[PDB]
């Protein structure tokens, strides 16, 4: 299950979101939507059944709407008078039964509920004997996410890249981090990789000292 | 709408060792015609949608190691993770399936416990293009520590601070199960360009005394 659809939007606005459920037919099973709000816990949205009735949970009754129909493997939720509240990952659960509510899912789809336009980062190098460290800081961004690889994925052993920290100015920055050897850092070229997908934003960085 | 409590919120144990977590249902979710109870459990990973591990209550999914297992009936369950793996650090969620609404616990973070270690300690002082812009943001750099607890105090001129700076911590890592902190000191260029002495000092456990790395404006 390809969850598909979300981004950021306006409150009040409204979006749907697609399911691409190749692995398995659609209309041979059971579909749902549960949620996750950043940082926290899961909460079950809707439930439509093979047969096609429908439930929902409290706070979604009228302001969603689910809906299928069997055309290349999809389903969808119909969301509508957007609150903040409903910032959160978007997950397709498919179930193995009727009353048979194992959920099984795919991947999931940001939603985001911001009146803000959004804005790409600005990348900064962080500049490096035994073991010397070196990163980069990708700054003043919105909304989430934002991936950093190193030397287009070759590198891996030793990166951390922290999760986002929410500014005074209520703009996103973290920073991706390296350790390598200090002998080889006038010999070896260190590109960090970010992408900033919500504002097509693609920054690649050499990190010299 | 039935409540689905989790005990405890947070857990650490070392490997091969066995974690525990439970979980209580405000209503029985025992169906009498099947006599099976309608309970889940679920494995997330950072940044990967939950994974299903039990259902039926005591019935592992298939691909699912032996290690896990449900027990429990009616109201009252418990998964327990006997041989905590490297590969088992996650969030554990209880669910119930047996009326509509499905419902979930607040879930419990399983946390792998190690022998202390030290930071490592950098300092990188503002990019030549950040100050450009009209911004100097002073970066720490902690790497690979435990446990996660770690005290960073910037001092500028041997001035303390308050309120101008923010962290981040790395999740456990699934390897050598430490963790990571970045601190960033954040100043205009006006502000910046005032003062010589920029020091990041830190204290863990893992250090006898704190240990402080600096730069002074410029060099």
């Amino acid at each position: 299950l390809v969850e598909t659809g979300g981004g950021l939007i306006q409150p009040g606005g409204s979006l749907r979101l697609s399911c691409a459920a190749s692995g398995f037919t659609v209309s041979s099973n059971y579909m749902s939507w549960v949620r996750q709000a950043p940082g926290k816990g899961l909460e079950w949205v809707s439930v439509i059944y093979s047969g096609g009735s429908t439930y929902y949970a409290d706070s979604v009754k009228g302001r969603f709407t689910i809906s299928r129909d069997n055309s290349k493997n999809t389903l969808y939720l119909q969301m509508n008078s957007l609150r903040a509240e409903d910032t959160a990952v978007y997950y397709c659960a498919r179930y193995d039964g009727i009353y048979g509510e194992l959920d099984f899912w795919g991947q999931g789809t940001l939603v985001t509920v911001s009146s803000a336009s959004t804005k790409g980062p600005s990348v900064f190098p962080l500049a490096p004997g035994g073991t010397a460290a070196l990163g980069c800081l990708v700054k003043d961004y919105f909304p989430e996410p934002v991936t950093v690889s190193w030397n287009s994925g070759a590198l891996t052993s030793g990166v951390h890249t922290f999760p986002a920290v929410l500014q005074s100015s209520g703009l996103y920055s973290l920073s991706s981090v390296v350790t390598v050897p200090s002998s080889s850092l006038g010999t070896q070229t260190y590109i960090c990789n970010v992408n900033h997908k919500p504002s097509n934003t693609k920054v690649d960085k050499k990190v010299e000292p | 709408d039935i409540v689905m409590t989790q005990s405890p919120d947070s857990l650490a144990v070392s490997l091969g060792e066995r974690a525990t977590i439970n979980c209580k249902s405000s209503q029985s979710v025992l169906y009498s015609s099947n006599n099976k109870n309608y309970l889940a459990w679920y494995q997330q990973k950072p940044g990967q949608p939950p994974k299903l591990l039990i259902y039926w209550a005591s019935t592992r999914e298939s691909g699912v190691p032996d290690r896990f297992s449900g027990s429990g009936s009616g109201t009252d369950f418990t998964l327990t993770i006997s041989s905590l793996q490297a590969e088992d650090v996650a969030v554990y969620y209880c669910q119930q399936y047996y009326s509509t609404p499905l419902t979930f616990g607040q879930g419990t973070k399983v946390e792998i416990k190690r022998t202390v270690a030290a930071p490592s300690v950098f300092i990188f002082p503002p990019s030549d293009e950040q100050l450009k812009s009209g911004t100097a943001s002073v970066v720490c750099l902690l790497n690979n520590f435990y446990p996660r607890e770690a005290k960073v105090q910037w001092k500028v001129d041997n001035a303390l601070q308050s309120g101008n700076s923010q962290e981040s911590v790395t999740e456990q890592d699934s390897k050598d199960s430490t963790y990571s902190l970045s601190s960033t000191l954040t100043l205009s260029k006006a502000d910046y360009e005032k003062h010589k002495v920029y020091a990041c000092e830190v204290t863990h456990q893992g250090l006898s005394s704190p240990v402080t790395k600096s730069f002074n404006r410029g060099e």
